[PDB]
DNA sequence: GCTTTATTGAGGCTTAAGCAGTGGGTTCCAGGTACTAG
DNA sequence: CTAGTACCTCTTAAGCCTCAATAAAGC
């Protein structure tokens, strides 16, 4: 009921002034929202307090407090995230990077 | 089920643990005067079996907590008494789609 | 740049832990006791100090 | 099987109430080639209009949420979308609505 | 704000819509899974008309 | 640290990883084995390189010589030696014997390393077996020992 | 010590050389690679087997790079000396120090205090020799004796052993 | 060392935990900042990463690009959706390493020898050894042969792909692929329509163009983030980029049913549309 | 030019992966730092004149990776271990 | 254990635009270093346009990796898949 | 019957956050004071 | 005598500690 209100209250903010936005970018708004238990707000105490890549987060307004926090726990990076690979300097796996492309050995001797 | 009419003292919070086995569960006189599950907006909840829940994980492989988090203290929970690492399916109607179907698992 | 022999693959995990004193000095192949960051003269870095070559 | 029939509902309902016998001998004159012809083309089109993998869904639906509010009695614009994205436990202009 | 939080969500070929962690914030993207361009606004004559009009 | 009391590397586990992620039991091999082995894998390189390019201790080791030079001669020069080491003091040369000789050490269902060991090293003496490998010592009984060296010495080929 | 195991090795091929012979080619580079290898962690490479048998994995693109990078897994047989073993090689070298001795593709050398008291170096003969109560020691002689140290080497393994228990020495 | 009154080594390692801390992290809350020698306030680690001009989102998440132009942008009725001016000069700064193949080996000969000055030429011939050589340098240009699996650093030249951006990127349409059409004049021209989805407003708006400098990039470009791609938005499922305010108008007044054309004005309009069939 | 963190997500809704890695690794600095296998830290000794490679915090002869990642990821890298935090590069999942 | 048999794949068989677009790279990308070509040439030299027509007649080897989000992956030909635009 | 408990909560103070990009014109080599070399 | 050289100098989101009441256990 909290998300359904939340999404509702933001179709009427966003058709306030005429605008129009598809209800697909507002379900997900709002399901990220809502993911967790409860409604976590978008803000540095939010989305960011949870257990995503530290990199990620360390990207957000807290710089070195995560870094900190993540040396402490000695938490573990699994690189997923876009904002790792940005730092690391890789393909992430976004699109034409979320997967890979391989060589087939028997096609290409029949196609040649 | 036990039901109060002003509130609940502290002692008898910290003594329901004490019967493992048998489950209790406290709820406000006011908070019950009015049925939560008929509301439009809160979807339709159906509590979901062991076997129910090791096929979901199984077909969408998904872990525990990869899946949609619910306080347990949700009015909705409550309502239900759904326990730890109990999965619930809400299905929920949408101008988009006739109909959608979500799980939600508590923590 | 230059070519290497060194396997190239990207990374795909960091661990962030702690590091500790004795893996510093493991590590550390020098050490630094001059504070100093040039050597008499302003020719040379000190030796065994700030700026150490 | 049962997500897949649950999430084509809506498309099915419209297929239903465009594609009816009624409609299509009285309101429309289509042959069998013709109709053929339809049904192809709207399976094609609806193949097609499946979501692509890989599509960043989140950036997009940020994008979308944030151009609007660029663009642009009761709280509203910027200042209500920045307290919905916020906890807000504080409500500036608090409200409630009984039928 | 909403470009950090969203960054990490995408939709992989099980159209589902995940986070770098995995959670599913949405079993079907959209509830459609269509891909959202193509989507366009189309009315629907079984919501409307009356009894009669349905019948005829 | 590496020794001869079963205290392997943290690679040298008793089991094994296979291609398919099956787990087996480590297999070891003889002298004899390892030298059939080399030259099946020789024989089997000769005739892919031969298909590619259509479209008494004198004679033998000449022939293998030959045969190394002809295909993966000359990349490495340890490989000659290896393989002149192992030909010059080989203890089976027929294929027989030494099929023979691991089935019966396969009934035994001890380490493999020790098993390749008793089929290799020689001994004579109980005592001189015990001292060899100290860490084996209760795990065999002494005339299940004094039965298996003795056919392995009668199975010795005489050149 | 002469242990079969699987071994996946990474080759990395230009997109040049993409046509149907580029396996037997990356093949070659194999047989470049695994011959004469020796590495302390997984010891000396002796040989591979079932070289037409050998399965290549899906090549693997680079981001980037044109580059294909193969992993290719086989099975081969090494070779990996063991502390307290004992094993037969044949003199190579002598010096005042001892005797230098080749065991397959490894040396081993041992310590004059480790050896036999009737033992006694001699360069009265050319070359110098060892000569002994019992046992007889030149360039050409297979001598067993027993492995108590191993130094592994960027491409190289020595051996340091000793001859003190009975029947070691010439056989 | 030399005696610890253990009153005074208290007051140094106070003064060491202080200044650890600094080094560490400069802005301690509720205690006051080392003073560097000079006037300003000593720069610490913590610092340094801290927000815009940390290396966080100074240097990671986004760091300046080596090849890439901005300018102003003009409007330009004559020039395709998807095609957008280039300044000639930006052209010969900006290049693109272009592999030596037997397809197009005596194009690129012929680009290295017409040279970096003149525009369809190239700067560089980057050979196998990795090695660059420049050629405005070396008056030798011209005895170079070019050989395979070299690249040159070749001008940009017509139906390039090409990236082009505004600063305030507030949504998705906000950078899209052009192809370029070498012009000779130092301003960016691009479509009208494409003004919508830009927020273009001619004022003097400055827009960054980026080159792309490797095949896959080109394909990317090409295909994932094309203008007639971009024309739907998926922001609101219609079309984002549409008729400008004065084909509008114009559009309008044509479609009046007063309004009448005369045979030379049909002729040329007939002819203007590239694609015309050809019968009147 | 700057790559803005706006046009950074707007090339992430574009899909450009590749786009996106040759901005920040080829058009942008670009650097090849060498990591162990078993301690993941880039200060490994290279000698890439004489192909020498150990490291002196882990006893290991031949276990280096080479990685191309730009200059500013090896200098946060350094900033961290100089705050006693170490990003442990690893070129496996555990 | 993880990867998946060719048989008993819920991907969508029918081409994304990302994997074509990353196909046409990758094409146009090995082509420009000298690679060999499949399709005969009719007086054409650019890259992106031999991988088009490559892909037109399904002679690209290449393979795609469908990799679901716990880690087992699909591979896919490119003969196999379905180029609706 | 009285005393001493664990618990509940509620605010002050505190430490944090604070659109993107880019063009340009000015200013710092810091002040005094003592000790010592030519 | 004179001049080097260095040494001193506006609007919210979470954590925590500090306050005022309250039912049970000791005795
Ligand atoms: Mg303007
Ligand atoms: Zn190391």
């Amino acid at each position: 009921a909290g998300r359904a209100a939340l999404y509702k209250e933001v179709y009427n903010v966003i058709a306030s002034d005429g605008s129009y936005v598809n209800y697909r970018h507002m379900a997900l708004l709002v399901d990220v929202m809502t993911t967790q238990g409860g409604l976590t707000s978008v803000t540095r105490h939010g989305f960011n307090r949870s257990n995503t890549g530290a990199l990620m987060r360390c990207s957000f307004e807290e710089t070195v407090e995560i870094l900190f926090e993540a040396g402490a726990s000695a938490e573990l990076d699994d690189c997923r995230g876009v904002s790792e690979n940005v730092i690391l300097g890789q393909m992430a796996p976004i699109g034409t990077g979320a997967f890979d492309v391989m060589i087939d050995e028997e096609s290409l001797v029949k196609y040649m | 089920i036990f039901v109060y009419q002003n509130n609940i003292t502290p002692s008898a919070m910290k003594l329901v643990p004490s019967i493992p086995p048998a489950t209790i569960e406290t709820f406000n006189e006011a908070a019950l005067v009015v049925n939560i599950t008929h509301h439009e907006l809160v979807p339709k909840h159906i509590r979901l079996s062991s076997d129910e829940k090791r096929e979901l994980l199984k077909r969408y492989r998904l872990k525990e907590s990869q899946l949609p988090r619910i306080q347990r203290a949700d009015p909705v929970a409550l309502y239900l008494g759904l326990k730890r690492g109990e999965v619930v399916k809400i299905i929920r109607k949408s101008e988009t789609s006739g109909r959608y179907a979500s799980y939600r698992i508590c923590m | 740049q230059q070519y290497s022999s060194a396997p190239l693959r990207t990374v795909k995990e960091v661990q962030f832990g702690l590091f500790s004193p004795e893996e510093v000095r493991a590590i550390s192949v020098a050490k630094i006791r001059f504070p100093e960051t040039m050597d008499e003269t302003q020719t040379r870095a000190k030796i065994g100090g700030l700026n150490d070559p | 099987q049962n997500a897949q029939r649950d999430a084509v509902t809506l498309f099915c309902c419209l297929l239903r109430s465009r594609l009816a016998t009624r409609r299509v001998l009285q309101e429309y004159r289509l042959t069998k080639q013709a109709f053929d012809w339809v049904l192809s083309n709207i399976e094609a089109q609806f193949l097609r209009s499946v979501v692509h993998p890989g599509e960043m869904v989140g950036v997009l639906a940020a994008q979308s949420i944030g151009e609007p509010a660029t663009q642009m009695k009761v709280t509203s614009g910027v200042p209500r979308l920045k307290e919905i994205l916020n906890v807000a436990k504080n409500m500036k202009t608090p409200s409630l609505t009984v039928y | 704000r909403l470009v950090k939080a969203l960054e990490d969500i995408m939709v992989h070929y099980d159209n589902t819509t995940r986070n770098s962690l995995g959670n599913v914030i949405q079993f079907i993207y959209g509830e459609d899974g269509m891909d959202a361009a193509h989507i366009e606004k189309q009315s629907l004559d079984t919501i409307g008309g009356s009894d009669a009009a349905f019948e005829k | 640290e590496n020794a001869a009391t079963l205290q392997l590397g943290q690679e040298f586990q008793l089991k094994q990883i296979n291609h398919q992620g099956e787990e087996e039991e480590l297999i070891a091999l003889n002298l004899s084995e390892a030298r059939l082995v080399i030259k099946e894998a020789l024989v089997e390189r000769r005739r892919a390189f031969k298909r590619s390019q259509k479209k008494t201790r004198e004679k033998e080791l000449e022939s293998i010589d030959v045969l190394l030079e002809q295909t993966t001669g000359g990349n490495n020069k340890d490989l000659k030696n290896t393989m002149q080491y192992l030909t010059n003091f080989s203890r089976f040369r027929d294929q027989e014997t030494v099929g023979a000789v691991i089935q019966l050490l396969k009934s035994t269902g001890l380490h493999p390393f020790e098993v390749a060991q008793l089929g290799s090293l020689a001994c004579d003496t109980a005592d001189e077996a015990k001292t060899l490998i100290p860490s084996l010592n209760n795990k065999i009984s002494d005339d299940e020992l004094e039965r298996i060296l003795k056919e392995l010495s009668n199975l010795e080929t005489l050149y | 010590m002469f242990f079969i195991k699987d071994l996946s090795l990474n080759i990395t091929l230009h997109p040049s050389f993409f046509g149907p012979r580029m396996k037997q080619y990356l093949k070659t580079k194999l047989l470049e690679e695994v011959e004469g290898s020796c590495t302390g962690k997984f010891g000396y490479i002796l040989c591979v087997l079932d070289y037409d048998n050998i399965d290549i994995q899906r090549g693997r693109i680079l981001p980037t790079d044109g580059s294909a990078e193969f992993n290719v897994k086989y099975r081969a047989v090494v070779f990996k000396p063991f502390k307290g073993e004992v094993v037969d090689g044949t003199v190579v070298s002598c010096s005042q120090h001892g005797f230098e001795v080749q065991v397959g593709p490894m040396k081993v050398f041992v310590t004059k205090h480790l050896m036999p008291q009737d033992l006694t170096f001699n360069a009265g003969s050319n070359p110098p020799s060892y000569q002994s109560s019992e046992d007889v020691i030149t360039i050409k002689s297979r001598i067993r004796v027993k492995i108590e140290g191993c130094i592994s080497q960027v491409s190289s393994i020595h051996a340091i052993g000793s001859i003190k228990e009975d029947y070691l020495g010439a056989i | 060392h030399n005696g610890a009154p253990h009153h005074a080594i208290e007051e140094a390692e106070s003064l060491l935990q202080f200044h650890v801390a600094t080094y560490m992290d400069n802005d301690i809350a509720g205690q006051p900042q080392a003073l560097q020698k000079s006037g300003r306030p000593v720069k610490s680690i913590r610092a340094r990463l801290k927000g815009k001009e940390g290396r966080i989102r100074g240097n990671l998440m986004g760091k300046r690009v080596d090849f890439s132009a901005r300018t102003v942008i003009s409007g330009d009725p004559n020039l395709e959706l998807d095609q957008v001016g280039v300044p000639k000069s930006i052209a010969k700064t900006l290049t693109y390493p272009e592999v030596v193949t037997p397809y197009n080996i005596d194009r690129l000969t012929q680009l290295v020898r017409n040279g970096p000055n003149e525009h369809p030429g190239a700067k560089y011939v980057i050979r196998d050894s990795g090695d660059r050589i420049d050629l405005r340098y070396s008056k030798r240009a011209g005895d170079i042969q070019l050989q395979y699996g070299w690249k040159v650093e070749r001008h940009i030249m017509d139906n390039d792909p090409v990236l082009f951006n505004r600063q305030p990127s507030l949504h998705k349409m906000s950078m899209m692929a052009h192809r370029v059409k070498v012009i000779p004049y130092s301003t960016f021209r691009l479509n009208l329509s494409v003004t919508s989805p830009y927020n273009a407003d001619f004022d003097g708006d400055e827009m960054n163009l980026h080159v792309p400098q490797s095949e896959e990039t080109r394909a990317e470009l090409s295909q994932l983030c094309a203008v007639p791609l971009q024309i739907v938005s998926p922001q609101s499922n219609k079309p984002c980029m549409g008729i400008v305010q004065d084909t509008l108008c114009g559009i309008r007044k044509l479609t009046l049913r007063d309004t009448f054309i005369e045979l030379d004005q049909v002729l040329n309009m007939l002819y203007w549309v590239p694609d015309w069939d050809g019968v009147i | 030019l700057r790559f803005g963190e706006m046009e950074r997500d707007c090339m992430i809704a574009h899909g450009a992966a590749s786009f996106l890695k040759e901005r920040l690794m080829e058009a942008s600095d670009a650097f090849r730092v060498h990591i162990c296998g078993i301690c993941g830290l880039m200060t490994v000794i290279a000698k890439l004149n004489h192909n020498q490679f150990e490291c002196k915090g882990c006893d290991n002869k031949i276990d280096i990776y080479q990685i191309h990642i730009p200059y500013a990821a090896k200098l946060l890298f350094q900033e961290l271990m100089a705050m006693n935090i170490t990003p442990r590069l690893y070129t496996d999942r555990s | 254990e993880k990867a998946i048999p060719k048989d008993q794949r819920a991907t969508t068989p029918y081409m994304t635009k990302y994997e074509r677009a990353r196909i046409l790279g990758t094409r146009a990308l090995q082509i420009s270093m000298n690679a060999p070509v499949f399709v005969d040439l009719e007086g054409e030299t650019d890259p992106l346009r031999i991988a088009m027509k490559e892909l037109a007649e399904k002679k690209i080897p290449l393979v795609i990796r469908r990799y679901l989000p716990d880690g087992s992956f699909e591979d896919w030909s490119v003969e196999e898949l379905i180029v609706d635009l």
